[PDB]
């Protein structure tokens, strides 16, 4: 499994702190979308495609909340 | 409910039973060796 | 050595019932669509014609075809004790109206074309061949209740088998911690050594009522 | 497998923020409740052995009930203590 | 269009799942993607008490490692003995069709 | 139970269950979500209709992982833990009556 451990240091690394101006431009650039549109125009399947990706992100917040408690094996 | 879950019941052995009805291999092996036992030939005038 | 639990047989849990979980072997069932069929459907038949010739020393006439109600009775019986042992699945054949649908209506089926067809011998059927006089009654009063209770302990059998199982998985199960890896390991060694009990036993079960009806359909 | 292609500069700040804002969370909640677990768990014991020394005395009597029961039904002799 | 029969099934792994799947994330989150969110989400289910662990997930793993096990000492053997079938009905056939031709 | 009306043999050729024989319709996968409400009304929801579409989605998936020669186990594994993964749904009230956390 030594190709797993090297596709995890490929693309899971934490994100570089330097991004600050280029995902809130980013963000800002949703927030432009948020109350004007780009997803009454994005196909279904290309929109779920979406939700999962915020639905793997949204489970890093769930990942995190096992790791405050200590054993991720309920709180024990 | 007993009579709901004995219909299911039947009705699923029915439906198990017409599955294995058509569960089958169909072959072809009538060859045309019978046509070669037709040689029909004509009698010849002695 | 910690506790039990039970009660795995609720058919209205939620509202959609438990039903469902009798139309699973239709999912199961090999639909054929080529000319050369597939692998599983292959093996199937090459199953089903197996034993439709091992049933064929034991056909008869009366049952000229009627294999099909009893293969069909055969696969029904398997699915519903090997999916029963599937852990997150209530335990159908638990229910008696499952064992009520695979033994009454059968048996009434072949009591009553033996008592239209072969009525003087379907009496005989209930005494010992060449029994005396001081010998006959009580062994034609106690056969007579033999014949009449012998497919409801059929139901009975069906069942016992899988509520016996299922009980001794879920025994095993709940007396095992997750934390502990020398407790776990031992339950799940001990349910592997069990599964395959009860994985050979479902199967000769199902096996030996293909057997037994193909023999009382002969008569 | 594939050949890998690096994730956007977007689903990764997201990822990690949300994964840090787990862990704070979780935190605060575990120490919360562990507070309220160990409160809860005090009060549920007294409250425990007084209904279990009233169980006791309520199966001890009952029990009794059931000796006197035994000892009618057998007609066997009842001794003082039971 | 004429519906041809393909020879191999659908790519699949982790023995079960569909690589259709697996290649969906792949524009996205890369190839660690579904992997991923399928140990959040295994994770979030164990944690929240959503797969409630009882006395059948252990007869769950019994199962799984009982087939396992089975399925990878006996899945060639039954393969190759379904295939000798196939190539038998195959034979038998395209015999009788050169013979009917003959 | 027979072959369905809109089926046409000689346009089409041999009957094949995973292929829908009416209108060709845009599938909703290319809908860019602002037709899913005119998508979602036009399509019917008769028991007719889902249960023929339960059919050709069914017949799509033999195609896919038992129709071909070589057929694996990976079908017969997928059902199971289909079957284990929606029957827990439904037992989902006797499971969680239970636990194993008092607070979680
Ligand atoms: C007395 C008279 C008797 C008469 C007898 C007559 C003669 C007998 C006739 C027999 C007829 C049989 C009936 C017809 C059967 C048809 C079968 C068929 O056509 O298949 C062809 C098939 C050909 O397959 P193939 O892919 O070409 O080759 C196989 C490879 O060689 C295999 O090698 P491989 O390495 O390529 O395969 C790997 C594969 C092999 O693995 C398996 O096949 C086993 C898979 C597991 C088994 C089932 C368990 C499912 C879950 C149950 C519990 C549910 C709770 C949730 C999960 C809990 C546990 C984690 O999977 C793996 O091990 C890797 C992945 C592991 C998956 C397991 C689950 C892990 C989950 C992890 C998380 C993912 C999400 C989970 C979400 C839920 C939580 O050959 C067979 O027939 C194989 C089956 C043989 C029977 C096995 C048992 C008996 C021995
Ligand atoms: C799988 C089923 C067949 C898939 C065949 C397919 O996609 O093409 C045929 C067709 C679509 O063909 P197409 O639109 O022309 O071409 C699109 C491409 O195939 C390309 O498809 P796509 O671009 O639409 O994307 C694939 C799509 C496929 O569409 C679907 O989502 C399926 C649509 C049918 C709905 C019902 C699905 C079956 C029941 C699901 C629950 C049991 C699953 C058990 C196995 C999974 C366990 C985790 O899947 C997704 O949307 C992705 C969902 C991912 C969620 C989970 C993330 C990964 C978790 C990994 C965990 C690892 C842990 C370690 O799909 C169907 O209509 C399938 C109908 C199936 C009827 C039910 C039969 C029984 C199924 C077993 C019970």
């Amino acid at each position: 499994l030594a190709t797993f451990l090297k596709y995890a240091k490929v693309e899971l690394t934490p994100p570089g702190p330097a991004d600050v101006p280029k995902i809130q431009e980013g963000i800002q650039n949703l927030i432009h979308s948020a109350k004007t549109g780009k997803w009454k125009q994005v196909s279904v399947r290309e929109a779920w495609l979406n939700t999962l990706i915020v639905t793997e992100i949204a489970m890093w917040f769930f990942v995190g909340e096992c790791i405050g408690k200590g054993s991720v094996i309920g709180y024990r | 409910p007993w009579i709901m879950v004995f219909l299911v019941s039947m009705a699923l052995l029915w439906a198990i039973m017409t599955m294995v009805f058509f569960l089958y291999q169909p072959r072809s092996v009538s060859s045309a060796k019978g046509f070669s036992d037709r040689t029909v030939y004509l009698n010849w005038k002695w | 050595m910690m506790a039990s639990l039970f009660s795995v047989f609720d058919p209205t849990s939620s509202f959609l019932s438990n039903w469902l979980s009798m139309l699973i072997p239709l999912l199961f069932m090999v639909m054929s669509f080529w000319l050369i069929p597939s692998r599983p459907q292959f093996l199937a038949k090459s199953v089903l014609m197996g034993l439709n010739r091992e049933m064929s020393l034991l056909m008869g006439p009366a049952s000229f075809g009627a294999n099909i109600l009893v293969i069909a009775l055969f696969l029904f019986i398997l699915f519903n004790n090997f999916i029963g042992l599937f852990p997150y699945i209530f335990t159908a054949t638990s229910h008696l109206a499952v064992t009520l649908s695979l033994a009454v209506p059968l048996w009434i089926s072949f009591i009553l074309y033996t008592w239209i067809k072969e009525t003087t011998n379907a009496l005989a059927h209930l005494v010992p061949l060449g029994t005396p006089a001081p010998l006959m009654p009580f062994m034609v009063l106690m056969e007579i209740i033999s014949n009449m209770i012998r497919p409801i302990t059929l139901s009975v059998r069906l069942a016992a088998n899988m509520i016996a199982g299922h009980l001794l998985l879920t025994l095993l199960g709940a007396q095992g911690t997750l934390e502990n890896l020398y407790v776990t390991s031992i339950v799940v060694f001990s349910q592997i050594i069990l599964l395959m009990l009860e994985f050979s036993v479902a199967i000769i079960q199902s096996y030996v009522f293909m057997t037994l009806m193909t023999l009382y359909a002969s008569e | 497998f594939a050949p890998p292609v690096n994730v956007s500069p977007l689903i990764r700040a997201g990822r990690y923020g949300a994964l840090v804002v787990g862990i704070v969370y979780g935190s605060y909640r575990f120490g919360s409740l562990q507070k309220r677990e160990n409160e809860w768990r005090v009060e549920e014991a007294r409250r425990k052995v007084i209904r279990d020394a009233l169980n006791a005395e309520n199966k001890a009597k009952a029990t009794r009930e059931e000796m006197l029961y035994l000892a009618k039904e057998t007609g066997v002799k009842v001794p003082e203590n039971f | 269009p004429r519906p041809l029969r393909p020879v191999n099934p659908g790519k699949v792994r982790v023995g079960f799942v569909p690589e259709e799947w697996f290649t969906f994330f792949y524009n996205k989150t890369g190839v660690t993607g579904p992997y991923v969110l399928g140990a959040g989400a295994l994770t979030f289910l164990l944690s929240k008490e959503i797969y409630v662990v009882e006395h059948e997930f252990y007869t769950g793993v019994a199962i799984a490692i009982m087939g396992t096990y089975g399925v990878k000492k006996f899945g060639k053997q039954i393969a190759d003995y379904a295939d000798k079938g196939i190539g038998e009905i195959e034979q038998s056939f395209k015999e009788y069709q050169d013979s009917s031709k003959i | 139970g027979d072959y369905p009306a809109e089926y046409n043999p000689k346009v089409h050729g041999p009957y094949d269950p995973a292929r829908f024989y009416g209108k060709a319709d845009v599938p909703l996968g290319q809908v860019k979500l602002g037709e899913l409400s005119q998508w979602l009304g036009r399509r019917n929801k008769n028991p007719q209709a889902v249960a023929a579409a339960v059919s050709r989605g069914w017949w799509r998936w033999q195609h896919k992982y038992v129709l071909p020669r070589k057929g694996g186990i990976a079908p017969y594994i997928q059902l199971i833990v289909g079957c284990s993964i929606f029957f827990y749904a439904i037992n989902y009230g006797k499971m969680v009556a239970h636990r194993q956390r008092k607070y979680h």
